[PDB]
């Protein structure tokens, strides 16, 4: 999978450099991307999905983002893992409606100075884990 | 190639000559039935992957055998109706819950029932009935329904039972995948038409 990602990037760079056989190199890079996406698609356990998404820190997801391997990142096997970290330390809030999320954003907007000053003790408190989740960082 | 000459001859005869298999499997202390290649398929698996009902019946005549569940799954994945009938006629399915419940949670699974070549299995959550529904084999679905195999409807997404929480704690991805597989089996036109009255 790492070999296919690197080869896809190299073939895309060659497609840019040549411009004569750009279609050939783009087709080859698409072949590499398709291979990576299929190998990810074969996963049927969390262990396999993790092994694909980071090698031996989502390393392969970051590499695919860098190399514009869009179908690998957008695959449900990767998306579920990304949502796992995204909605970390907060499980019920994932299932809430969009209106509840907007209300949470409004509450955070109202009370941002209070939580900011409480961050001096938050890591020793439970609320520090809540505010340190990626979704809460985005909301903040 | 760690396999001996006699077992190699028996295995290639099973894959391809019924009299050779009959002679090798009769009144011979050697030539173990559940032997396989180093990275190949079992004798039963080779006899089921290529359609040969009589050799499969001769292989299944032995009381002690392995990879019976994998043979059933491979036969069900295709239109091998008579092979499925012969395999289901084996006493192992009748005298156990192997036919109904999924390989992952059927039992302590010390014995390699549904096991594939080395470590894998199709997904461990796919029962023979679910696989038949997935492939849309009306005859196979009908046969499995007559044997008592039904697709168990997965619980609600927000279920709070002990089993659902236990499956959600570790490998939630496998939980979601197994739910999708069960719904793919249930939403199959074959299972829909043959499983219930007023479908
Ligand atoms: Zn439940």
């Amino acid at each position: 999978v790492l070999t296919a990602l690197e080869l896809s990037n190299e073939l895309a760079k060659l497609a840019n450099i040549e411009k004569e056989f750009k279609n050939d190199y783009r087709k080859l890079s698409m072949q590499c991307k398709d291979f990576v996406v299929g190998v990810l698609d074969l996963c049927r356990d969390s262990e396999e999905v993790e092994a694909i998404l980071n090698g031996d820190s989502l390393s392969r997801v970051k590499l695919a983002i860098k190399y514009e391997v869009k179908k690998f990142v957008a695959h449900p096997n990767c998306q579920q893992q990304l949502l796992t970290i995204w909605y970390e330390n907060l499980s019920g809030l994932r299932e809430q409606t969009i209106a509840i999320k907007c209300l949470v954003v409004l509450v955070v907007a109202l009370g941002l100075p209070f939580l900011a000053i409480g961050y001096w003790i938050a890591p020793c408190s439970r609320l520090g884990k809540i505010l340190r989740s990626p979704f809460m960082k985005f909301v903040a | 190639t760690s396999l001996t000459a006699e077992e190699e001859r028996f295995l290639d005869a099973a894959e391809y000559n019924i009299p050779v298999v009959r002679k090798m499997l009769e009144e011979s202390k050697t030539l173990n039935v559940n032997c396989v290649d180093y990275m190949g398929q079992n004798a039963l698996q080779l006899a089921v992957g290529n359609e040969h009902l009589e050799v499969t019946e001769l292989l299944l005549k032995k009381e002690n055998l392995a990879r019976i569940g994998d043979a059933l799954l491979l036969a069900i994945s295709k239109g091998y109706v008579r092979i499925v009938e012969a395999i289901l006629n084996h006493p192992g399915f009748a005298a156990s819950k192997r036919l109904t419940l999924s390989p992952c949670e059927q039992e302590l699974q010390d014995d390699d029932f549904y096991a594939y070549d080395e470590d894998g299995t199709f997904s461990p959550d796919i029962t023979p009935i679910i696989l038949a529904a997935h492939c849309q084999k009306y005859e196979v679905v009908h046969m499995l329904l007559m044997k008592g195999a039904r697709i168990e409807r997965p619980h609600d997404y927000f279920c709070k039972c002990g089993d659902c929480m236990e499956k959600q704690r570790h490998d939630s991805f496998s939980h979601s995948r197994s739910r999708i597989n069960a719904y793919k089996g249930l939403a199959s036109p074959a299972y829909l038409s043959l499983s219930s009255e007023d479908p």
